[PDB]
DNA sequence: ATCTTCCCTATTTAAATTGCT
DNA sequence: AGCAATTTAAATAGGGAAGAT
């Protein structure tokens, strides 16, 4: 249905499901699935989505664009967007990449702040480990849990080296992996071809944090080629660095929790979705990648 | 590439694919598509209209030529989309089917009379041992053959008699004992180890009256009373009532079998016998469940008691019907119309425009390619087949790695997986590092293809991933073993497959001259057994003696006579398509084979000898060989080297020759930087594995990119070490060769891995031709014999090189081209032609390639072993620590360039050799110490 | 899976107008108001442009952007007199190869290096004209062309900076729209908003080049904000300047030829689909975008 | 002058208006036809398609442009052939 | 009634090989020996021809010749040098034009003025030659065969024998047969019992070209009975005059170019319909003999 | 909403047979 | 031998309903 999305300070991701989105009486408006119409101011909105079953038409397009109300295309959960434009500046005064595209450009470019930078994102991995506490998965607080914590804090800090930062990242991820694995009773080894219900639950939570992330990424112009932890040559591994921020912290405590109750996948996608509405992970992405980049 | 494709189907089968062929095609209505699109989106576009299911009746277009037709869709004979085909086109005097459907009916249903004797019902029970003391096969053979001695087997009642032990249960009636052959062998052939009869019998019946119990069915022979008292529960309405028509099937049609020939007979036998086995081995492979009881057959995996022998013998005889039916009534599913090969070929591909001078609409076709290396043989072979339509052929070649090879050109060239079949049967380890992505090249086995409609007679739908691959193969590039079991087995049903295989695909065999004479003789036997389907045979042959093209001329007009004769047409001759680099002939050849045959040779000949000389060989004077390699080494670095750096292949003919030469020379001191490599084949899987990848981008002078993996800084003799593993399938290219004489195919094959890739002429000479073989200071009454044709039935007088060979010759394909029978007790070449025309001759013998009689019998399989080795144990080495006795060694280290590690892997050891250790080392890897 | 059909290996391209595209058992096809269902080869589809009255599903755009298709839409900013905003959806789902990203922000933030790069692509518009000749209408051989060349080349080798290049650009298209109208025999006035079909089959050229750039741009991953070419009236990043490269060479003559033989829309559009695909236009732009960015 | 001739008829009428227009162009398959023909060869080709009977559901391309259209055929407003027709297209005020 | 396509202006072409040809439902086809029934455009065809294992039958062949298509049947050649005896139904139901056949007569019985026809006819093949110019193979106005030409129209001039006009006859095709081998670098001798694709193609274009001249002297209602060329080598009738009036011009190079790219003979049957159907040569050759007739 | 699967729904093609000329 | 009438039946298209996202 109609999903309010908060992602920066006050322009909001509206999500539109199973409805026909066109121009009534000289304005957008999208016929719903119970036969009632409903309207969008232009001014509260920037970004406004396009799940399953919807159709756009192109005066609406057209009228969208003209109101700074950018469109993209996304599967049913607002947060799996497969289809969109570059944001700019302005849409309609001018063409120029954003200001945080072009910082993100200049900080990768001078070795140092691309260090400092790839830092700072594993800084704020711990930071979304403690923010977004769960309720069934381990404690954050918890003196293993914060010994790795604080372990990852020592080893991001006096490195100066990326593959020393690769090592220690996947030390990190790991050994978080371990401790759920000591929680949820069972020998867990990452793997992507292994049919369990943990690993093939924990890949396809990651495949949605790679959609959030994706989205996050493209909300503020950063475009899907300039990688901080993984190599030049990755293809799309600005998506995998941004959604390693809550590949830990969220999509692993949500889905060994699905594992160990072992419900089916679309409500483990409605749980990935709830936890992102409800948290606001993607404003959390949003102010994450706006204070890497303007430092 | 701008296509068009058309849909006949029924069902939401015009639903389904639509959805695929509306992915990449535009909709010009009327379920017709046609657009642009790439190779690759054809390839895509097969890949993923196949896999949707059966039932897909698609035509594509590619400008006017059918690029391909999925399923059986007549499509286009002149035209293309008929309007409705509805049945009764023909109906000849077909005569020879219903020769074989009478046969394969009144064979089937007594293929399994013999299991109704109490030894084989306490055998499937299980208180007796379960090998027979006379195979069912023969019993009910004897059951068959006693009841036409008392009653007329033809038209009667049956009813069983009392049968005893019969010896021999062939008479003289032709069409009773094809009847008899075709049950006592529909499980294995009968062997005969008669000296008297293998040396005289040639006819049908005068061969097959010799084929007794004794020939492996008769084991061991304790409980004979038993296995011949036998109950008569068969008789029951259908059973009774299909018998009846079969017989009389054949009691009508029995009339054209006496008017056909000796050939005729042994081929449509053979014919009946794969399609007996087909039915016999489809119903023994499905559970039928339902059973009579009083009476069995067969047993399923739990031993219980299945398949009554009244229902089994009908289910064999329905089973090889339709065996027969879909076999001898099928338009199998040819490639692609590939685009990369109809056009022009340019520079030195200019002379594969020879198909533009070949007749496209002849039946058969016997192209001998005489061309040489590097003019691309095997696309040019493709653009032969290509040229008369549709491709369909089975690229049969020798070694795993050039199939690999022909594999690679074909996918770089045109060739896509849904028309090729790359079959290697062994699953070799062989992977390729460095990055995965950035390949681009190890052709692999995956063969999206498109299941043949012949999968269905085959037992249990033929089989999983192999037999799909070997069947259903449009284009089948395949190691050939998997075909020259075509020609017969001893023991089991492994003849079916590649028979028909061969029955309804073309056979292309490349390179013919580096198998053995026995392997020889059966790749003719494969050839005429290919031409008896009318397929056409494509022998690519630069090297070819006058015996062997004439040998397999000869094989593939028996089979076109078989072909001929067969469809009641008159015989008009054999279309022979002479080829090389310099031109073509195709001549209509039914007799004089031999003077064209010699005078396309002479052409040829003439062609390449007002070329410059490239292979200048001197034969050394120095008696011991081992400072004859090193004074040849050293003048031939003096005179031939690429500013001080030299590639040298010491060519010898055996393991242990290898590494003494190779422990002579690292022990050898000189000024000259010598850098020593073994190459030979015993090797562990690892090991040997990277010498190939490493001298096959070292050796590679077509440009200078191999100035990057040696070191040609510093003057250095790089010298590789080499047995006949060097002069067969190695595109290798050395600045000069030392050779140790084994034979002159040898000599011409190691002088084609000298100035392979480049065109510079030699000075002097490029190849020094050692006095004699090592052997002769082992055995001076014969030393050739080795990787050689001297043998004891052909020694030569004298083993001087001096007296066998010239001491001055430029050493091409013509010596071996020309073909000298006489002196051939003191020349090399001679001795070869010699053995060759008196080996792989005109004749029937019992080893040889006419073959007439005994393909009823089990010896051509025995007696004529394809790849026959030695006895051969494969001492494994696992993870470093080797199996039996090995004891790892450690080489001389002085002048090893590159030497590779291995863990894994195995080495193939002679069972002589097993006796000592065979000493595994990382460098050279057995010999005697 | 499979290699999924090369992007410069598409062949197919359409701009629908006055249509709902859908998905109907898995066919991309558009639907017109008479009842008529046109399927689309949507693995063989270079972009989808949509004109006024179109409209399009969710589940269309899903299966455009697995498949590899760049879908925009006609209004909006697309009047092409500014040429601001043509609302363009690129499918970023796929995770592009990055390294003519790295090439061509390393040129880009180089000031020096972006004005070479930008001298390179002013010289592409001579290269299409030599490679793509066509046999309808104007010989690049002759004296007037060869003359213009001669002189763009002597300009752009001694400019110093954006301003003389946007000044050098006027020369060449303009003069290049006035030459083959005076050898067309027609008072000709470039105008976006022209009725003439001197206007609107270059107007519709302007949309196929605009799809053919905007396809070529995203298959090597570049994006559309970091142009070349900066100026007053530049306005429309980096995909119109990679499809200006080919207007005087093959959207200009085709549509000339298209004007002056009386071809209709349909015939424009196919005539453009005959040349992009006979001297393959897509794989041209590919490659000659590899050799800008490089090293 | 090239042309290519499409139908989509029921009834034995698609039948009887295949005999005539195979008697002027080759069959291409799956009720398809195209060829080559004259002038006057395609207004035959009208006079004996159109008299044949109700319901000829006919359509031809000459190059690119549509010859004629038999009928009330829908057949191309900008791509030619559909496929899933059905009703309830517009239904406006 | 109508006007019944005026053979001139029939275009379809075709030789029948390997299938019975009968009616079904209304329409002449023929089928295969596979059960493929290929229908036959009888309104429009100008010549069937019938190969090897071919039956025509009676009501087929009614419908054939009411409508006016000439057919003949292919074998028939015993000899060793000639394409001997080819047996040709002339539909005579249709009561033919009578003032050209007096025309014909008229000069056929006089001998200077069937001399005289003799020699205009022989040029008419020079000027064959100069009219249809293929884009492949040799060019007509080069030095040899305009040479060669102007020899011919010398010695043809100069002539007052029809011996001499045999000579000259042979001397002309074995001038062209082997200039053309001497382009397409072939040894080249005509047999029509050969192997050679550039032999059993001509003998194809030999069927062809005899279809050609039939329907065109059947439409003026000239029978080959009246042969203004005659010898003993010479004697096939008047279709071995105006059928290698286009040899050398259509046939001869189209038969070398088939055999030079070399697919099968359905290129071949499709290219000389092609190029009798482009170029009007059934229709040039009616214009021909029209001229010849009057004058 | 969009799209899919399936059940009517009967409308729509292809085959089959067989006097008749 | 082609065809016509005329049956017979297999299949194609479409609309409505319900279940998914
Ligand atoms: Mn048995
Ligand atoms: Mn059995």
């Amino acid at each position: 249905m109609q999903k309010q999305i908060l992602t920066s300070q006050k322009r909001n991701m509206y999500i539109l499901s199973r409805c026909k989105v066109l121009v009534k009486n000289g304005q957008v408006c999208h016929l719903h699935e119970d036969g009632n119409v409903y309207t969008v101011p232009y001014a509260n909105t920037v970004f406004i989505g396009l799940a399953e079953g919807t159709s756009i038409t192109n005066e609406a397009m057209s009228m969208l664009a003209a109101n700074g109300v950018i469109v993209f295309w996304t599967k049913g959960g607002g947060y799996d967007m497969f289809a969109a434009d570059i944001i700019c500046h302005l849409p309609q005064a001018d063409y120029r990449p954003t200001k945080y595209m072009q910082n993100w450009v200049r900080l990768w470019l001078d070795e140092e702040k691309k260090l400092s930078a790839a830092k700072e994102i594993l800084k704020m991995r711990v930071d979304s480990l403690s923010t977004h506490v769960h309720d069934f998965g381990v404690d954050v607080e918890n003196k293993r849990v914060s010994s790795i914590v604080n372990k990852f804090d020592k080893g991001v800090t006096q490195a100066t080296s990326f593959e020393s930062l690769l090592g220690h990242e996947g030390t990190f991820v790991k050994s978080l992996y371990k401790e759920y694995a000591l929680e949820y009773e069972i020998e867990f080894k990452r793997d992507h071809k292994s049919a369990d219900n943990y690993n093939k639950f924990l890949t396809l939570g990651n495949y949605y944090a790679y959609g959030i992330a994706r989205s996050s990424l493209w909300a503020l112009g950063i475009d899907n080629s300039f990688p901080l932890l993984h190599g030049s040559t990755r293809r799309g591994g600005l998506v995998f660095d941004v959604a390693d921020i809550i590949k830990t912290s969220i999509i692993l405590p949500l889905a060994f929790h699905a594992a160990d109750q072992g419900m089916s996948n679309t409500e483990f996608k409605r749980s990935c979705v709830a936890y992102f509405d409800k948290n606001d992970i993607l404003a959390y992405l949003i102010n994450n990648i706006k204070r890497l980049c303007m430092e | 590439m701008f296509i068009r494709i058309k849909c006949f189907s029924k069902q939401p089968i015009a639903k389904k694919v639509s959805r695929e062929v509306s992915a990449y095609l535009e909709y010009t209505g009327n379920n017709t598509w046609e657009g642009h699109i790439s190779g690759q989106g054809v390839s895509n576009l097969q890949t993923k209209l196949i896999n949707v299911g059966k039932g897909v009746k698609v035509v594509c277009n590619y400008q006017d030529k059918v690029l391909f037709a999925i399923g059986n869709v007549a499509m286009s004979d002149t035209g293309s989309v008929p309007k409705y085909t509805t049945k009764k086109v023909y109906k000849p005097d077909d005569s020879i089917f219903t020769l074989k459907q009478g046969l394969v009916g009144v064979a089937a249903l007594w293929h399994d009379l013999g299991k109704a004797n109490s030894y084989f019902q306490r055998k499937l029970r299980g208180e007796c041992n379960p090998s027979d003391p006379v195979r069912h096969e023969w019993v009910s053979g004897v059951i068959v053959s006693t009841f036409a001695k008392g009653n007329d087997w033809l038209s009667d009642d049956f009813i069983i008699p009392e049968v005893k032990h019969s010896d021999n249960v062939f008479g003289d009636d032709q069409v009773l004992n094809a009847v008899l052959w075709l049950i006592n062998t529909h499980h294995k052939k009968g062997l005969v180890e008669d000296p008297i009869y293998r040396a005289t019998k040639t006819m049908f019946t005068e061969t097959l009256q010799c084929v007794n119990v004794n020939g492996g069915w008769f084991n061991y022979g304790d409980n004979i009373d038993e296995c011949y008292k036998i109950d008569t529960s068969f008789i029951t309405d259908t059973y009774v009532k299909q018998l009846n028509r079969y017989r009389k099937k054949l009691l009508a049609t029995k009339h054209i079998w006496f008017t056909l020939g000796e050939d005729q007979k042994i081929a449509i036998l053979q014919e009946c016998r794969v399609a007996l086995m087909l039915g016999d081995s489809n119903f023994s492979s499905d559970l039928i469940g339902g059973d009579g009881s009083h009476l069995y057959a067969n047993l399923d995996e739990c031993g219980n008691l299945k398949q009554t022998l009244t229902q089994h013998l009908l289910g064999v005889t329905d089973c090889a019907l339709k065996a027969l039916f879909t076999i001898n009534h099928h338009k199998p599913v040819k490639a692609n119309f590939i685009p990369t090969i109809a056009e022009k070929g340019e520079g030195k591909f200019a002379w594969q425009n020879g198909v533009n001078m070949v007749d496209s609409s002849i039946d058969n076709m016997f192209c001998i390619n005489m061309a040489s290396t590097g003019k691309g043989k095997t696309l040019a072979n493709l653009k032969l087949l290509q040229h008369f339509g549709n491709v369909r052929c089975s690229f049969g070649l020798g070694m795993v790695s050039l199939t690999k090879q022909t594999a690679k050109q074909f996918l770089d060239m045109g060739v896509d997986y849904n028309s090729a079949a790359m079959v290697t049967g062994f699953s070799k380890s062989r992977f390729n590092l460095g990055s995965e992505s950035l390949d681009q090249d190890e052709v692999s086995v995956e063969y999206w293809g498109q299941t043949s409609s012949l999968s269905k007679v085959f037992p249990n739908n033929n089989a999983g991933f192999k037999n799909k691959k070997l069947l259903s193969a449009p284009i089948l590039v395949t190691t050939t073993d998997h075909l020259v079991k075509a020609s017969g087995v001893k023991k089991g049903n492994k003849q079916m497959l590649p028979y028909v295989r061969c029955m309804h695909s073309d056979l292309v065999l490349d390179e013919i001259d580096d198998y053995g004479i026995e392997d020889m003789v059966v790749l003719a036997r494969l050839v005429y057994l290919t031409a008896c389907y009318g397929n056409k045979v494509i022998i690519s042959s630069a090297t070819i003696t006058p015996a062997i093209s004439n040998i397999f001329y000869e094989a593939y007009s028996s089979g076109y006579k078989v072909f001929c004769a067969n469809k009641q047409t008159t015989y008009k001759g054999v279309n022979v398509v002479w080829w090389d680099e310099f031109g073509i002939k195709v001549e209509k050849v039914t007799d004089q084979f031999s003077n064209l045959n010699t005078r396309f040779v002479n052409k040829r000949i003439t062609n390449l000898l007002e070329s410059t000389p490239k292979h200048k060989a001197l034969v050394v004077d120095q008696d011991d060989n081992m400072e004859a390699v090193k004074q040849s080494i050293t003048t031939l670095h003096n005179a031939h080297n690429s500013g001080g750096v030299s590639f040298g292949l010491i060519r010898t003919t055996t393991i242990k020759d290898c590494v003494a030469v190779t422990q002579e020379l690292q022990n050898w001191e000189t000024d000259l930087s010598i850098k020593i490599l073994c190459y030979h084949s015993r090797f562990v899987g690892d090991t040997k594995a990277q010498m190939e990848e490493y001298l096959s981008k070292v050796l590679n002078r077509k440009g200078d990119e191999y100035k990057k993996f040696v070191d040609t800084t510093t003057p250095t003799a790089y010298i590789v070490v080499a047995t006949p593993v060097v002069e067969v399938g190695r595109d290798f290219d050395f600045d000069w060769a030392i050779i140790e004489p084994s034979s002159e195919r040898s000599i011409v094959q190691c002088a084609g891995r000298v100035l392979r890739h480049r065109s510079s002429t030699p000075t002097t000479h490029n190849i020094h031709i050692l006095k004699y073989p090592f052997k002769f200071y082992r055995n001076s009454n014969i030393c050739y014999d080795v990787a050689g044709y001297e043998s004891k039935g052909y020694k030569l007088k004298s083993k001087n090189m001096l007296d066998i060979y010239k001491k001055e010759s430029i050493v091409n394909s013509v010596n071996r081209l020309q073909g000298d029978a006489a002196f051939y007790t003191k020349s090399l070449t001679a001795l070869e032609h010699k053995v060759l025309l008196d080996k792989l001759t005109t004749d029937i013998a019992d080893t040889n390639v006419f073959v007439g009689g005994w393909q009823l019998t089990a010896n051509p399989h025995e007696y004529c072993k394809w790849r026959r080795g030695t006895k051969n144990e494969d001492l494994v080495l696992t993870d470093g620590k080797w199996s039996g006795n090995v004891t790892t060694t450690k080489p001389i280290q002085s002048k090893i360039w590159r030497k590779w590690q291995g863990e894994n892997g195995s080495i193939t050891v002679p069972e002589y050799l097993l006796d000592k250790t065979i000493c595994y080392n990382d460098f050279y890897g057995g010999y005697e110490n």
